[PDB]
RNA sequence: UAUGUAUAAAAAUAGAGGUAACUCUCCUGUAUCGUAGAAGAUGGGCGAUGGUUGAACGGAAGUGUUUUGACUUGUCCAUGAAAUUCCAGAAUCCAUUGCAUACGACUUUAA
RNA sequence: CCAAGACGUUGCAUUCUUCGAUGUCGGCUCUUCCUAUCAUACCGAAUUCGGUAAGCGU
RNA sequence: UCUAGUGGGCCAUUUUUGGUAAGCAGAACUGGCGAUGCGGGAUGAACCGAACGUGAGGUUAAGGUGCCGGAAUGUACGCUCAUCAGACACCAGAAAAGGUGUUAGUUCGAACUAGCCCUGAAAAUGGAUGGCGCUUAAGCGUACUACCCAUACCUCACCGUCUGGGUUA
RNA sequence: GUAGGUCAGCAUCAGUUUUCGGGGGCGGAAAAAGAAUAAGGGAAGGUGGCUGUUUAUAGCCCUUGUUGUAAUACGUCCACUGGGGACUGAGGACUGCGGCUUGCCAAGGAUGCUGACAUAAUGGU
């Protein structure tokens, strides 16, 4: 169509300007600088409401609108509250042994399903790690809490093994915020 | 070439034409009207100027009809010391005298003609006009 | 300096040519600032020129000169056709031409 | 360019048919000469008339009665394709209907690769009422219609001193 | 933005015969098409395209599908002549077409006149 | 429309092939050309595509003495010369004349930083591709291909553009002076009638 | 191969750039810098106090950038031009060495 | 591809050159390429069947 | 009237027979090549255009105009993104069936229907839309202008041949 | 004075051709439009007013009249006309066909006015 467009209203954030499409938001928590090139869309700042427009957009490219708007809210939340993930350990019999060294950006695993090798993660930047077996990650990033999440349940496969019998291994249990 | 010059007449083929020599230095000569840019700049009043005493004749070269020439004191003779006429130095002061006036009353004409045309940077004379 | 250069710069391109054989007879010419057949009309009839400095001194003068016409048009693009007295040699492809103002019609 | 061409023509008169019947078509062509050759194709596969025991009795070309007026034309066609088994009805908003056929044979040709000879015009009709209008065609019916100016590319020109701004 | 395709825009024409001249965007055709008007005699209501023509800054109050009279009407009650040239991109380009109907005569006389603009550079230590 | 002795061209934000078309097209004109910043050109069509070209490109040897083989150059002027070379008739004197009379680098070299740099508008990238269509760039491209001076070059090159930031505050302070100056006299608006 | 051999921000392009949350500019260079004078002569009167020319910085290829006797068309004026009378102290050999060697070459040494 | 892996359906001799002669098997030797992958690496299912894969060996 | 050479043909259009098929064998009609250069299809005996005395100018055919390369990085409207896209007849090759790819349609969200893309698709020296490269194209479909140029056309000069008309001064 | 080497420039013409411009006749629905101005009709993608309505504090659409022998565009034609460029100059007293007023002429094929160099300048190998 000729006109697309999505309305979100801005709460109380400190900036949220938009130099070459790059949100540089910074709110009461911390600063997400984010780009915004990946996408064709006119999003206009007056007042406190941000309209995304697309014009003469087909399918696919209006498609991606309510992502932008997804998107905005999310580091929007992630800026004022912050998010958190609890991830809970299931082991048989081998307890598997955590360590966090330099506060939680280097997660080393050991012990898992009695192997010697110890497995060392480094997390995204934004992103802290604390054991609340529980693993908290806590950060502004949404993109970045969920792939450090998705690193270590990554890192924690069972190989040429019978998943049916042996469901070793870390999930995510709950994501919220702070 | 580059000198601008008051047409005083024309001639059979060609205009009869000198920039006045007390102003940029070019004496009455014919010009053939393919080797002129005419411009639009303001007119000259060449109607109080005695334009008959111009022709062919008048700017005629002396018959020669052999191939013998060539020389070093010919070179030496011709100049404008020799061979010009007092009659032609005298006609190109007359010419001077009536139209001098007209080029000091307009303003900026006078150096207008004593400086020499030429193109610069950028220039393109099909969208130029003159 | 510039107070000189009653001329218009212009390039020798090709010889008037199909895409195997040439025709030296007749040469394209690029004039600067002509970009249309429209303003090449202008042009038309000029009196260009091939100018180029030799060690012999032909005359008491180490410049000679080759004259030509510029003829026609060629193209869209404000090319045209030059006709030279001598053909111009084919290694002066790319090398510069002077297009005076004469015979003047402006 | 197509032309809008009134062609009424008959079959000679014979002893079976002293007065024959005058049909008129209106047909969008090039020039008279593609207008009368289309009119003896379609009198030609209905109703028993050669171009030889027929005659065109009159050619017209037809103006638009309105060409400064924005209008929305409803096209009925016959598609041959590799199939060859298809009606389609398109619109197409302008000013004439010279226009309108003009971008419709584009727009056959663009999305469906059918060409002049493969369509034939079954009908364009002026859509008048807005309820009665395709979903473009609709929301450019839209009486807040506003957007900004597409790309369009801004003597030779060459060498360009300052990166464009281009916007 | 600040250039919007819509109803009452004044434009001016950059491609055809109208090349330089004021109009306004009286209905939109379609995406690539506008029928376009203007008070001045010497441009006649036509249909052209976008391509052809740059969206100036310029926005009349304008009801859609106006004769060219009402146009008028409207063009000379919102004063647009001499609003489009009040502003400075109009300035420049009228000082582009009197700068190029100049003679040699003109151009000599511009040349002293800067000349003598030039000689001051004259500031302060 | 109007030939220089020596153009400078900032390769940035152009595409190889409409850039190399026009130069190719100059150096045959008999001007010399200068094209800088090799690095920023950009290639239309997505990073792995291009990729998949090179690498394709890349095999193309002989069988007995690679040595004598196509050689291929990892650098991103080297890249663009050779679309230049295509573009020309190089096996002929003609054009080896032309190749001479272009010089590709990589950055902008002193020689060439403190002289003005012209852009092509035929070979934009913003001027001639769909907005959302995916591009690489050559500098990248050429990178992960074998090219070791990606580092350097960038490095380089702001402090370049250090100095050019300084140079420019100190050349609009002197616009800034200048302007000032010029309503100041009486003549700039007394040639107002001429168009100046 | 020249004929003015004149022009150095970086960036984005569904935005920039300033001046001072403000406001102006953009919409290319057909722009700025320049351009007058026997291929540019000899003088003079006003005016300006400018203009053009014969230590530090720059390593990416620094071929530079900066810095600190002439020549005046800012503005007036007077002579002169023509008949060019219509386009043109080392290396090597000789020798020596064997870490080398088909021969050259290479590694040594030799006043 | 199809539904009842069947039925079907779609795909991956000539005498042009040489009879003023192109030395005519296999083995040995040796190098290279191909993937339609035996082994090796890494994945996906239910040792077996698969996908990437010709780097390396056979 | 006398006599030469010839009495191995081959290709294409269309029709057609033998054949699993064949750059296979066999015929019919016409046009060609052989015997024929030239413009074009990168390249080729028969494909396209045009058939040729020596030249000058003009204009076209087929085909082309991003650069190599003479000639618009022309105009208008769309389609296409291809993880080894596509790019001009002959021609130098791929099918069924699908593909949450996408753009349009048809009929009662569902099915179909088309156009492009992808899949199906798979080899051996490194290499081929001719190459370079090309993505609101320099790809594909349609429309409209301008331009380029053949030994073809037109005007003219000259050579020769043939034909016709004069010529006892 | 007469005629005369080589090479150029221009004018006035002839042949051929290309490229721009103006004026006029005629044709079509004796264009369609439109403008301006009188009737009536309808409404919206609904303005002022108060989501709904019918020109008001915006206007638009349809029909008719008028201004009208309207203009323009397009087509066609002029034995109407203004430019610019290119190539060619065959023939060699007179005849011919024509226009003009006997002479003249753009009418059965280029002459005129000049300049430079007379040179290896043109030309050849």
């Amino acid at each position: 169509d000729i006109y697309k467009d999505e309305t979100l209203t801005i709460p109380k954030g400190v900036t949220v300007d938009i130099k070459a499409r790059n949100v540089t938001v910074t709110g009461p928590r911390g600063t997400l600088k984010q780009n915004l090139r990946h996408v064709d869309i006119e999003m206009k700042k007056q007042g406190n409401t941000i309209k995304f427009i697309v014009w003469h957009g087909s399918r696919k490219h209006n498609a991606c609108i309510r992502s932008v708007y997804s998107i905005i809210n999310n580091m929007i939340i992630g800026v004022t509250q912050g998010f958190r993930y609890k991830m809970r350990l299931v082991y048989a019999h081998f307890p598997i042994n955590i360590n966090l060294t330099e506060n939680g950006t280097v997660v080393e695993i050991r012990n898992f399903l009695g192997e010697r090798i110890t497995r060392v993660i480094k997390c995204l930047p934004g992103v802290t790690v604390s054991i609340s077996d529980e693993i908290i990650l806590e950060g502004n990033s949404l993109e970045n809490v969920s792939q450090s999440a998705a690193n270590i349940k990554q890192i924690c496969n069972v190989r040429n093994k019978d998943i049916r019998k042996f469901l070793d291994g870390i999930y995510v249990s709950e994501r919220g915020n702070i | 070439r580059g000198k601008r010059v008051v047409v005083l007449s024309q001639l059979e083929d060609t205009l009869v034409v000198t920039g006045p020599y007390k102003v940029n230095g070019v004496p009455i000569r014919r010009v053939n009207h393919r080797y002129v840019i005419a411009t639009s700049a303001p007119k000259i009043d060449v109607s109080g100027v005695s334009v008959e005493k111009f022709t062919k004749a008048y700017f005629a070269k002396q018959k020669r009809s052999g191939p013998v020439k060539k020389d070093e004191a010919f070179f030496a003779e011709n100049a404008p010391k020799n061979a010009l006429p007092a009659e032609r130095i005298a006609d190109q002061k007359a010419v001077d005298a009536k139209l001098l006036p007209a080029i000091k009353a307009i303003p900026n004409m006078k150096e207008y003609l004593a400086a020499s045309f030429a193109l610069s940077n950028g220039d393109r004379p099909h969208l130029m006009k003159f | 300096a510039q107070g000189h250069r009653l001329y218009v710069k212009a390039k020798h391109l090709s010889f008037q040519r199909s895409k195997h054989v040439i025709h030296p007879g007749t040469s394209i010419v690029k004039i600067e600032g002509c970009d249309s057949k429209e303003e090449a009309q202008f042009y038309l009839g000029k009196r260009v020129c091939y100018v180029y400095k030799s060690s012999k001194a032909v005359r008491g003068s180490k410049i000679r000169v080759i004259w030509g016409t510029i003829a026609r048009p060629h193209g869209n693009s404000g090319a045209v056709r030059a006709r030279f007295v001598h053909n111009l040699p084919a290694k002066t492809f790319g090398s510069s031409l002077r297009v005076m103002l004469y015979p003047s019609n402006i | 360019a197509l032309k809008e061409y009134q062609v009424v023509g008959r079959k000679v008169p014979t002893e079976h048919e002293p007065v024959p019947k005058l049909f008129r078509m209106r047909l969008f062509a090039p020039n008279e000469s593609v207008a009368k050759s289309r009119y003896w194709y379609f009198l030609k596969m209905i109703n028993k008339v050669k171009k030889a025991t027929g005659e065109i009795v009159a050619i017209n070309e037809i103006s638009e009665p309105k060409p400064l007026k924005a209008k929305v034309f409803g096209i009925w066609i016959r598609y041959d394709s590799r199939s060859g088994t298809h009606n389609m009805y398109k619109e197409f908003r302008d000013t004439t209907r010279v226009g309108a056929v003009e971008a419709m044979y584009a727009d056959m040709a663009a999305r469906h690769r059918a060409r002049f000879r493969s369509i034939r015009i079954l009908k364009v009709v002026e859509v008048e009422k807005k309820e009665d209008v395709r979903n473009y065609v609709k929301q450019l019916l839209n009486p807040h219609l506003k957007f900004p100016l597409p790309h369009r590319r801004t003597g030779k020109k060459v060498f360009a001193p300052h990166r464009p701004s281009t916007f | 933005f600040k250039r919007y395709v819509e109803v009452g825009r004044v434009v001016l024409v950059t491609k055809g015969e109208y090349t330089g001249k004021l109009a306004v965007i009286v209905d939109i055709v379609d995406h690539k098409r506008a029928l376009i008007d203007s008070p001045c005699s010497e441009f006649p209501r036509q249909v052209i395209r976008y391509g052809s023509v740059v969206l100036t800054h310029i926005v009349m109050k304008l009801p859609r599908g106006a004769r060219s009279g009402i146009v008028a009407k409207k063009w000379k009650a919102q004063d647009v002549c001499n609003k489009w040239a009040s502003s400075a991109w109009a300035k420049k380009l009228e000082a582009k077409k009197v700068r190029s109907q100049l003679n040699d005569f003109d151009r000599f006389a511009v040349m002293r006149l800067k000349k003598q603009r030039r000689e001051q550079v004259n500031v302060a230590v | 429309s109007e030939f220089q002795k020596v153009v400078v061209i900032d390769a940035k934000g152009h595409l190889l092939g409409r850039l190399a078309s026009v130069v190719a097209k100059q150096l045959l004109g008999g001007q010399k050309v200068v094209v800088v910043r090799c690095e920023e050109l950009n290639i239309s069509g997505h990073f792995f595509r291009n990729k998949l070209k090179y690498l394709a490109y890349l095999r193309k040897a002989c069988r007995y003495n690679p040595s004598r083989g196509a050689f291929h150059f990892r650098a991103p002027s080297r890249i663009f010369q050779k679309a230049v070379r295509g573009m020309l008739p190089h096996k002929t004197a003609r054009g080896q004349a032309a190749l001479e009379h272009l010089q590709a680098v990589e950055g902008i070299p002193p020689p060439f930083d403190k002289q003005k740099r012209v852009v092509v508008p035929a070979a934009l990238r913003v001027l001639r591709l769909k907005p959302g269509r995916k591009y690489c760039t050559v500098g990248r491209l050429s990178s992960e291909v074998g090219w070791k001076y990606n580092d350097i070059v960038a490095k380089l090159e702001e402090r370049r553009k250090v100095k050019s930031a300084a140079f420019y505050q100190a050349k609009l302070a002197k616009q800034k002076k200048i302007a000032s100056a010029k309503e100041a006299s009486p003549v700039n608006q007394k040639l107002s009638q001429f168009g100046y």
